DNA sequence: CGCAACGGCGA
DNA sequence: TTCGCCGTTGCGTATTTGTGTAG
RNA sequence: CUACACAAA
């Protein structure tokens, strides 16, 4: 219902920075400008949130589904 | 299963230590036997991979609609310009030993999905004793009838 | 050491040893298998399916000659320059012409295996010492598909009087509206070749779904003659 | 087919003895002879095609899912003719909208 | 044979020009006329569908045998009643017949003519066209 | 119309016409041809069905019986505790059939004459599409149908009859 | 109908049909309205006006609305041409009325029941008209003796339109099909409207056949539309052999994930609630209108130990433990209370 | 595969018990005699030809049932121009004369010469096998050495002990199913290469593929 | 949906 | 008088698993 | 228990 608070491949600790990436992410997307939303490049967003240039990381990041966005 | 329609059953699960590693230290969490593929032609699932592989490093989510145009070899381009290799593959070390694998391993991100088939659900065990049939005498049917 | 050899090294083993032995070698020789790939290592990659660009223009040209002999068919055919042998209807004959005229031939291969490393391709490899796969499957996902067939012929025109889908013009003579797929499943089909071959697919469902009623009952019957 | 004059229904051929009578229901006949002594027939493939896709082949120039191809049309002089490929034969027909309708 | 599976009417195959005569338009050759579209017309169409509706008159009905040459709508009428008041059948019949043609009275040649285009497509789909 | 020489078409790409596909999907709303087309049955074709069809006029033995029904309402559906609003989240619960009460008002006529009109009147439930206009979500905001108990993004398309929910198929004919 | 969609196995197999993307159902239309403008047409000629014998010697075309024969017509293509262009105006003739015109018999049938299936088409319109114009004149120069006679030839012209700023409208919520239906950039085509159009099966399509004259297309597709729901949400399923496409279209629809929104107020029965879902990496259009069920798990395509042969996977337990599939199973127990004779406690 | 062997067909054949008649996908395998000939694929394709079943119905363009009787008359207006080869039939066979109790019925059938020529069938023996076949019938033909063959069959009076047309028509089907050449049952006859083992004047066993 | 007795009436 | 025909009845159409729903 | 529906191999 949230970006786990780690990576379900890795366990790395995600979630640290779940919060920080899903509120900077809707900021960064509103200056870049649904489908053109998904398309902005987010590795200079996670990079500086310090989270490593992992597959998984970036993955489990940027493709979670929050439940508050859809309920 | 995925999304190109290849089923599986969990048949193993192993810790993380014995799971096998990247040389940058990317892990699977399914291991998909290849032969899977050659003869079920499911390379809507391997195309997804490999494009996927550059989407995590770029960070996007991009469309994979059938009938939108595709070209694999740009697609692999793509990985290279990633910083990966044209193949989606890499060198892989054995969890277990430590020892690396003398081929690149093909790994990257694939969506899958969980079938509600729960063997927890599906699996029965009867013992010598139950409901029988007030007919034929002989037990009542299945699982449900808590004998059969 | 493949399932169901015959003469094979598990058959020799059991016909010497014992069926039990030759369990006993299968597990063992299983065991050293697994042991060896568990160094060697093997995989399969979107890489190991793709053609060069030399391999796609030569894949192009054979397919583009394909087409070629079933257009000057179907000149022949204008002209009126097909002649049906007795007990063969002209239009029987050319549909026989363009399914022999659109077979691949034998050297579609060549564009594959130029594009192939048989020493690290794990689908060339899969293929080849029997694990798994076919040529065919082979030269469906790398080459191209070819003439979709069902019951040995080519698509019927049931969509309209002389159509076959929306998207062909009453009475076309292009391969293509006939279920000649030129694209492979690396390249990806288009709409109308994805149509016939969600037909061919969906006809080998229903093969599979019938046929198991039909020698059941067959099973049964044979069965019951045959117990006693 | 023979029809009655006083009643307007179909008479039955009655060949006897040795000619035709055309026995009614009412009774009334006409007999006849010649054309009339004709009793069955069967005629192997002769006369098809243009006959039973008369409409069809009136039709195709404005049909626009039917066949087109690049060749000048001689009464019209388009440059593309209906083609259409009839029967079990497969005979084709280029006709065009104004009227030609090359056999 | 035109069958009508309704309430009432039902396994009974009443031949197709019983029916048209039922209707009105008595003349024969108008019966074959509304399936021909054509009486005094040539091509192989025409002289096959007149043939094979010759035969189809000329057929002993094994349950219609009374009215099969009969010429007054009343008899075949009350056959049909017997089978199954004159104005009653032949009006609880157009409500059986054909509705979306209409209802009423007034609709029955139009009913007649719709009746003989069917027979015409399916004497078609004989032809093998 | 312009001409079709002159339409500017060569930048259009095989992703912009997933715009087309996104423009008919969401006219239609993906589930939208069957909630109209049950909003059709109750606005006008339950009407039809009785106004029509049911002008029955028989003739017994001699006595002759007409009467036939001039108003008909289908109501949202109502539960006993004062005829309060029966939500479907209470329905699927409880057990009960989301059905809306139907309306009737028939008028006698025996022939002498004796022309009795009978006031509207309660003759049944009618069984509720979720989502259509007769429904209590029909016209609600995301967070007021989260308040009833009712998934937001669903679109509803099915019946609740005795708590279960039931698919009306589209039947092949 | 979903080309794909269908069971994988028993007798099921085909038997369930899905319906297309932009597949609609239509509701009945307004016959009554649309047989008095065809019966106060001058073209239509009446029923009781036209014998038998005038149909086939004149060669009048008969017209039938809703399966019912009103009368007959000079010429069907020009009727049937008439009413398609009154339906693109969308005023007189309602847009989802079906105009079909059966060249092999000569008749114009309009049809508006009930339960007519539906789908939107972008309009393909041509200058046919002008380049036979330019054909008529260039014959013209030819009998003249013209040695120019190729100038008066113009190029065929034939596309939609469709424009990529009308893709961005759409996109934008400003425009809708309702607007392109009026506007007569698409119409809805019925399948059996459907064998009167020669459709270009893609935009590539009607671009590479854009100055040919011999593939006169009435239409344009989008190849997505071919597909149902669950068929989209595989991608590149061009790519994948289509059986698996119909098995994907299976398993799609029985993956676990976000079964309900509700649920916490919902008693259900055998639901299956997955905590974490994932969209996909390589998502599909599917995902604009539906949930992604399932996570974007990181595969690798490689010989374990044999553990994973003949469709068997190797999991990390880790994945597992970390929440990965995770979710609760719901099962309920309903015992009714019968009469006064029974309670609880 | 394609002559019904789709599905269960043949194994129901096999496993039914279903008689000859009920058979979709009967064959034989014929060898020719004298091995030695049994190498020149024009000798079995010749032969081939010979024993496939050929019916009258299979060489008629076209066939009237006509009223029509003759005398040694009353003629169909369109077949008028006939008369000049029946004088020459009659005048050229002095033998076989018209029937003193000739029957009121006639049978006039356009032979096809492409099928003719394409089957090395002759007139003599396609009126030789109906003569033979159907004695209480009078065969009149044209003249071969040309127009089309036309041949007129005339019911002697014995095919009348059903109306006479009844007789008539089922008279025409029999002529029609008739068969001219050929062994029943044979629809088609097609030459295949066969492979055979044989043992030489050596003894040694060789695998003859030119069979 | 097909297959096969069947048993009563036309030959 | 001995057979075809023809409605007219029955019989049968893979296996083993689950879950519901209702009567 | 008798339907029926959804599924698995
Ligand atoms: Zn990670
Ligand atoms: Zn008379
Ligand atoms: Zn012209």
């Amino acid at each position: 219902m949230l970006i786990p608070v780690v990576c379900f491949t890795c366990g790395f600790p995600i979630g640290t920075y779940a919060a920080i990436f899903d509120k900077a992410r809707t900021e960064y997307i509103k200056t870049k400008m649904l489908d053109a939303s998904l398309q902005i490049e987010l590795k200079d967003l996670i990079t500086a949130l310090g989270i490593p240039m992992r597959v998984c990381c970036r993955t489990h990041l940027i493709t979670t589904l929050d439940y508050r966005k859809y309920y | 299963s995925s999304r190109s329609g290849n089923k599986g059953i969990a048949a193993l699960a192993l810790p993380t230590s014995d799971m096998p590693f990247t040389e940058d230290g990317l892990q699977p969490d399914l291991i998909v036997n290849p032969h899977s593929h050659p003869s079920r032609m499911t390379n809507g699932q391997m195309i997804e991979t490999t494009v996927g592989l550059a989407n995590a490093l770029q960070g996007v989510v991009t469309d994979g609609t059938a009938f939108l145009p595709i070209n694999v070899q740009l697609l692999s381009e793509r990985l290279a310009q990633e910083g990966l290799r044209f193949n989606g593959c890499q060198k892989m070390f054995n969890g277990q030993t430590g020892e690396y694998f003398d081929a690149a391993i093909f790994i990257g991100p694939t969506y899958h999905q969980r079938l509600q088939k729960f063997v927890l659900d599906d699996r029965y065990a009867v013992a010598s004793y139950g409901p029988t049939d007030a007919l034929t005498g002989q037990p009542l049917d299945g699982k449900r009838s808590h004998g059969g | 050491v493949g399932a169901g050899s015959s003469g094979g090294i598990y058959h020799l083993i059991s016909r010497r040893y014992g069926p039990q032995q030759a369990l006993k070698m299968i597990f063992a020789t299983q065991q050293l298998a697994l042991n060896y790939v568990r160094n060697a290592g093997f995989t399969v990659s979107t890489a190991d399916m793709l053609l060069t660009p030399e391999a796609h223009q030569e894949v192009q040209e054979i397919i583009n000659e394909l087409l070629l002999e079933s257009e000057e068919i179907n000149n022949r055919l204008l002209h009126g320059d097909i002649m049906p042998p007795i007990g063969l209807t002209t239009h029987d004959f050319y549909e026989k012409l363009q399914l022999n005229a659109l077979k691949f031939p034998d050297r579609i291969l060549k564009p594959i295996m130029n594009s192939i490393n048989p020493e690290t391709n794990g689908l060339f490899q899969m293929v080849a010492t029997g694990a798994k796969g076919s040529n065919p499957n082979m030269i469906h996902i790398m080459a191209g598909i070819g003439q979709i067939e069902i019951n040995t012929q080519r698509i019927q025109p049931q969509f309209s009087f002389g159509r076959t889908l929306v998207y062909y013009p009453r009475f076309a003579l292009e391969a293509q509206a006939y279920g000649f797929i030129c694209n492979s499943y690396i390249a990806g089909l288009t709409s109308p070749e994805f149509i016939f071959g969600e037909m061919n697919g969906r006809f080998d469902l229903i093969n599979k779904a019938l046929s198991t009623s039909s020698t059941g009952y067959a099973n049964r019957k044979a069965i019951f003659g045959l117990q006693s | 087919m023979k029809i009655c004059k006083a009643c307007s229904s179909c008479m039955v051929r009655t060949y006897v003895d040795g000619n035709i009578i055309f026995r009614c229901s009412c009774g009334e006949s006409v007999q006849g002879d010649s054309q009339n002594l004709l009793v069955s027939s069967k005629v192997y493939h002769t006369g098809e095609m243009e006959d039973k896709y008369k409409i069809f082949i009136k039709n195709a120039p404005f049909d626009p899912t039917n066949c087109q191809i690049k060749k000048d049309c001689p009464n019209c002089h388009l440059d593309y003719l209906t083609q259409i490929c009839i029967g079990s034969q497969k005979i084709i027909i280029l006709v065009c909208r104004c009227g030609y309708m090359s056999n | 044979t035109i069958e009508i599976n309704s309430t009432k009417f039902s396994k009974l195959r009443i031949p197709w020009y019983l029916i048209f005569r039922m209707f009105g338009m008595t003349g024969d050759d108008s019966i074959i006329e509304q399936v021909v579209f054509d009486l005094e017309s040539n091509s192989l169409v025409n002289t096959f569908m007149i043939e094979i509706l010759e035969k189809s008159i000329h057929v002993l009905d094994p349950i219609f045998q009374p009215v099969q040459h009969e010429l007054n709508r009343e008899k075949i009428i009350q056959f049909l009643s017997e089978k199954v008041l004159n104005e009653r059948q032949l009006t609880i019949l157009d409500k059986i017949l054909l509705p979306h043609m209409g209802q009423t009275a007034d609709t029955r040649v139009r009913k007649l003519r719709f009746l003989g285009l069917l027979i015409h497509k399916i004497l078609l789909v004989i032809m093998n066209v | 119309y312009g001409p079709i020489e002159t339409v500017d078409n060569e930048e259009l790409t095989e992703a912009d016409m997933l715009s087309f596909i996104s423009a008919a999907v969401n006219s239609t709303g993906l589930i939208g041809y069957n909630i109209k087309s049950f909003d059709d049955l109750m606005d006008n074709g339950i009407p039809q069905i009785v106004k029509q069809m049911f002008n029955v006029d028989i003739t017994y033995k001699s006595v002759q019986i007409q009467f036939n029904f001039t108003d008909v309402n289908i109501e949202r559906p109502q539960h006993r505790n004062n005829k309060i609003n029966l939500l479907p989240n209470k329905a699927r619960l409880c057990g009960l059939s989301y059905s809306g009460p139907v309306n009737l008002a028939a008028e006698v006529i025996l022939t002498e004459v004796k022309r009795a009109s009978i006031p509207p009147f309660q003759v049944s439930t009618f069984p509720i599409m979720r989502g259509s206009n007769r429904c209590h979500t029909h016209h609600l905001s995301k967070t007021a149908k989260k308040e009833i108990g009712e998934d937001p993004n669903e679109p509803g398309g099915y019946f609740i009859a005795r708590g279960g929910e039931w698919v009306v198929d589209l039947l092949e004919n | 109908i979903c080309v794909a969609q269908s069971a994988d196995t028993g007798e099921k197999v085909g038997m369930s049909k899905q319906l297309a993307i932009t597949a609609n159902v239509c509701t009945a239309g307004e016959v009554l309205s649309l047989k008095q403008r065809l019966l106060s047409d001058p073209a239509i000629q009446q029923l009781a006006d036209v014998s038998n014998k005038d149909i086939v010697r004149k060669g009048l075309a008969r017209v039938f609305i809703n399966g019912e024969w009103i009368g007959c017509c000079t010429n069907a293509f020009e009727l049937a041409q008439r009413y398609r262009m009154l339906r693109r105006e969308g005023k007189v003739v309602h847009p989802h009325t079906t105009i079909y015109w059966d060249s092999m018999v000569d008749e114009v049938e309009f049809w508006l029941d009930v339960g007519r299936l539906t789908r939107p088409l972008l309009i393909v319109d041509n200058n046919i008209e002008k380049y036979n114009q330019a054909c008529y004149k260039a014959a013209e120069a030819r009998k003249k003796g013209d040695k120019d006679w190729e100038k008066h030839k113009i190029p065929f012209i034939q596309n939609t339109r469709f424009t990529p700023q009308m893709a961005k409208d759409i996109l934008a919520g400003t425009l809708t099909l309702e607007d392109l239906v009026a506007q007569g950039i698409c119409e809805f085509i019925t399948p059996e409207e459907a064998e009167n159009c020669l459709v270009a099966f893609s935009i590539i399509e009607l671009r590479k056949h854009k100055h040919d004259v011999t593939r006169r297309f009435t239409h344009v597709d989008v190849p997505q539309a071919i597909l149902g729901l669950a068929a989209l949400v595989s991608p590149y399923a061009n790519c994948t052999q289509p059986a698996r496409v119909t098995y994907e279209t299976n398993q799609g629809r029985q993956t676990g994930g976000w079964y309900c929104f509700s649920w916490p107020y919902r008693v259900d029965m055998n639901r299956f609630f997955q905590f974490y879902n994932e969209m996909p990496l390589v998502k599909t259009i599917a995902h604009n209108y539906v949930i992604p069920n399932g996570l974007n798990t990181i595969v690798a395509y490689m010989i374990y130990g044999g553990y994973n042969q003949e469709d068997s996977v190797i999991v990390s337990q880790s994945f597992i433990d970390r929440g990965g599939f995770a979710g609760t199973f719901y099962r309920e127990e309903k015992v009714e209370l019968e009469s006064d004779i029974e309670s609880f406690g | 595969r394609s002559t019904n062997k789709s599905g269960i067909v043949r194994p129901q054949e096999i496993f039914s018990a279903k008689p000859v008649e009920a058979e979709q996908s009967s064959e034989m395998l014929l060898r020719l005699k004298n091995p030695e000939v049994e190498t020149n694929k024009t000798y079995a394709q010749e032969i081939a030809n010979s024993i496939e079943l050929i019916t009258f119905e299979r060489l008629i363009l076209q066939w009237h049932l006509l009223y029509e009787t003759y005398s040694s008359n009353v003629m169909y207006p369109d077949f008028a121009s006939d008369v000049e080869w029946m004088t020459d039939f009659l005048e050229n066979h002095p033998l076989l004369q018209p029937p003193e109790d000739i029957a009121n019925w006639c049978i006039r059938l356009e032979l096809n010469k492409t099928t003719m020529i394409l089957k090395s069938i002759s007139l003599e023996s396609i009126i030789n096998s109906l003569r033979a076949k159907h004695p209480n019938t009078y065969i009149m033909h044209s003249v071969e050495n040309t127009i089309p063959i036309i041949i007129r069959i005339y019911l002697r009076e014995s095919a009348f002990r059903a109306t006479d047309e009844k007789i008539a028509v089922n008279v025409v089907d029999k002529l029609l199913n008739s068969t001219i050449r050929g062994i029943p049952g044979i629809k088609n006859a097609n030459v295949v290469k066969l492979m055979r083992h044989r043992v030489d004047a050596q003894g040694k066993l060789v695998r003859l593929d030119n069979i």
